[PDB]
């Protein structure tokens, strides 16, 4: 209704715009030779790497921060596969390096990782997991065992 | 590229007690450098944000954003007896390489210092 609420939807708006130019100028001082401008994908791409602690999710190897942009070094998987889930959200997406992301399949990690005789590739995924800075809903998703079915 | 963290440790001195200002100061220079992409750098203007906390900021070292950052720290941490500073200078090759488990204590212990405050 009010003026005093047009006040402060353009205030809220410039919080909105401030934190969005934020994002967008860190992409581009870390990568100045980033050709064009950051889309939400290469944002993901460096906001994955942050709250998985620089390592690629499925071997555990680091990631050269300086190659993220490189056609072809890291890949953005969704660990429960989209075509038994459908889930695109944030929390079914991790960052692995390329060369990882080549024989999952339509594997849950659960089932890539051997995880229903405990290997050891499972628990080391498991504790990446677990001790990475996604949310507890978003680790929960990836390390579920069984579907529907 | 020249990709370092400056793994920044801020607590409470003790010697004085610290304004309710001079920790929005402090969260607002911390803040400068927080988004989306590393939303958990976080903080607010209250004491269990800003006391004992080890915060790791990514940079470009080729670019002279974490040298304006850093006198940002320099500059607020000498006008406030309350608060201490620590900055400490780190390769991300060998943060990343560090464990995950008290990842922020190791690099401050491994890492280059810078000043403190």
């Amino acid at each position: 209704k009010s003026f005093k609420d047009r006040k402060m939807i353009e205030k809220m708006q410039e919080e909105n715009r401030k934190d969005r130019e934020k994002a967008a100028a860190k992409f581009r001082e870390y990568f100045p030779n980033f050709v064009g401008e950051p889309k939400s994908k290469d944002i993901l791409k460096l906001r994955l790497y942050e709250m998985q602690h620089g390592k690629c999710l499925y071997s555990g190897k680091e990631i050269n921060l300086g190659r993220l942009n490189e056609k072809g070094y890291v890949e953005i998987d969704h660990a429960l596969p989209f075509s038994r889930t459908w889930d695109d959200s944030f929390n079914n997406k991790v960052l692995v390096l390329g060369s990882e992301n080549q024989n999952k399949g339509n594997q849950t990690p659960y089932e890539y990782f051997n995880g229903k005789d405990n290997s050891r590739e499972w628990q080391e995924f498991k504790a990446r997991v677990e001790t990475s800075r996604f949310p507890r809903s978003k680790k929960q998703r990836i390390l579920l065992q069984k579907f529907d079915e | 590229m020249a990709f370092k963290r400056a793994i920044i440790f801020t607590s409470f001195n003790g010697f004085e007690k610290v304004s309710r200002t001079e920790k929005r100061r402090l969260a607002k220079i911390i803040n400068a450098r927080v988004s989306i992409i590393d939303e958990y750098l976080r903080a607010k203007d209250t004491n269990a944000s800003l006391d004992g906390q080890y915060r790791a900021f990514l940079f470009n070292d080729e670019s002279p954003a974490m040298t304006e950052f850093l006198a940002k720290l320099k500059a607020f941490a000498e006008s406030c007896t309350g608060i201490s500073i620590d900055a400490w200078e780190i390769e991300e090759s060998e943060y990343v390489r560090l464990p995950v488990e008290r990842r922020d204590f190791l690099a401050a212990a491994n890492g280059k210092e810078i000043f403190k405050i």
